DNA sequence: ATGTACGGTAATATCCGTACAT
DNA sequence: ATGTACGGTAATATCCGTACAT
């Protein structure tokens, strides 16, 4: 099991992959390739060595003070749990941490549309928004820098 | 300029159309694109978090200012991460 | 249903449109059933907020016949 | 001295009465008789029993909750201090509270431009305002009921 | 529709005007008469009063729950105003 | 002055001259110099708030492009 | 020089017609 | 039925010309 960035090249495939959420599967089987091919988003995927079982996209935002957006990340049913859900949270961490290193991005927003994935985020650190914001956790740049020392 | 958008509708969404149109000083022409590409952004870029609240604005500049420290769920993620 | 078709006839730039057909699929929805709904609602948008406008005008002017004389 | 709105007939003239500022003379001798009779605002002119030593101007306003607005007064420099423009402020008041009574206004503002209006309409109740309102000065209508028992 | 206005203006006036028409995806027209007749009521209407403020709005709130008594000023003119 | 003159020709109703031309003599001024002023005002206006969305537009694709690669 | 003002012919852009598709 | 699509002639409204005034 690794993790990639979509390749540009035709014919990609890898159909379904249930994560139990049936909006996240739709933007992964009709939005997100073209998203990344038009330039919409970056999108990333967790599949095997043969050609998937998860996927997360970015986008670049502005809070104005610019920063990163997390707004889709799912994981297969077949690997349960929060496990490499986090794996692929560090792993775009990673990515926006490089990019802050190169172009300077503040923070690192996140979409959470439910309350298991509130809890999720907030089990990962992200600092939980209120109001108009409620749906909304963000991690600043300084702690991504803490966690690769 | 250079492409165009062809679409049919009632004569009823005709009048409110041109009604509102005519409210606003413009032809159905340019209502219908504006309103059309001026809603079509609030669609394709969610790239914009208006954070303004007293507390929320106020936890991300205190996220800024004082840096949390990585959880230990997100440490042993860092170590799965590597592979 | 139970309503028929009148033609709108509109030409924009490509790049416009890139941008309207785009939020039409993100939707799932044709790009008739996009610029229709979305011109609709602005249009019901600025067609009470326009009512509200005129009310505002008619108790002003209430007001300010009222602050002439006693009657 | 009579204080009486002002007649839409042609010819009313009075010419020049000078109350120390330029700006309240020149409203009163190039705008005030063409945006009373354009309905744009009420005024009110303070004179003698012959046809002028001071004026006002209302309007209807809104703070939404609906009111009146005292944007002028100025008072001739034979007529030197508040007396007569505190009187005229009553007079105005007393337009305001009949046209309360007929068809509704939450209170009555007014317009200061500099700190000695500013400390006229404070001694006589008026109360201040603040930040982008620093100019304008309220009074409710309930206050001008107790005025006048 | 029935009136019209005409005016003589700088080229380089024209350019700018031109410019911010294209990019209000509007006529000189509409942009000149919309521009000019949108700030006109911002001059012929000072008939509202935005009090938002933390403390101006809670002073008028306070002013008409608590209605101030009159002061002695306003007795005397009141006592004045009779004649 | 070190300027010259070309001219624009446009059509209201009579009613938005009224509220026009009433707010050219309050700022004591012709309706030419009114007009034009205010046209002028806000084409500077929304001719720098646009500069500003394409320097967000620019930033953002720069953004874009670094959370692409490591390069 | 520029503000105000009227109307006639160039320009535009609003309509239909016409097409095949669902 | 309706979404998408092309272009030709009706409609418009942008220009000048022309006027007297400051």
């Amino acid at each position: 099991l690794t993790i990639e960035i979509l390749t540009d090249d035709a014919d990609y495939d890898l159909q379904r992959f249930d994560c139990g959420e049936e909006a996240l599967n739709l933007f992964l089987t009709t939005h997100l390739v073209r998203q990344h091919r038009n330039k919409i988003l970056r999108a990333y995927i967790l599949c095997r060595n043969t050609p998937v079982l998860g996927y997360y996209t970015l986008c670049g935002s502005c809070f104005n003070i610019p920063s990163v957006t997390l707004g889709r990340l799912a994981i297969d049913r077949s690997l349960q749990g929060q496990g490499w859900g986090a794996t692929l949270v560090a792993h775009a961490m990673k990515v926006v941490w490089s990019a802050s290193l190169a172009v300077g991005i503040h923070g690192l927003f996140v979409e959470a549309l439910n309350e298991k994935a509130h809890t999720f985020y907030k089990s990962l650190g992200f600092i939980p928004l209120v109001g108009e914001n409620e749906n909304a956790l963000f991690f600043p740049t300084k702690s991504i820098e803490l966690l690769f020392t | 300029k250079k492409q165009r958008i062809d679409l049919r509708l009632t004569d009823d969404d005709k009048s409110m159309i041109e009604e509102a149109a005519a409210i606003s000083n413009q032809s159905v022409s340019q209502f219908m694109l504006n309103s059309a590409s001026q809603r079509a952004a609030e669609v394709i870029e969610q790239h914009r978090r208006v954070i303004l609240n007293e507390e929320s604005w106020t936890r991300v500049m205190d996220a800024l200012s004082n840096p949390p420290s990585p959880g230990e769920k997100l440490k042993r993620a860092a170590k799965r991460l590597q592979g």
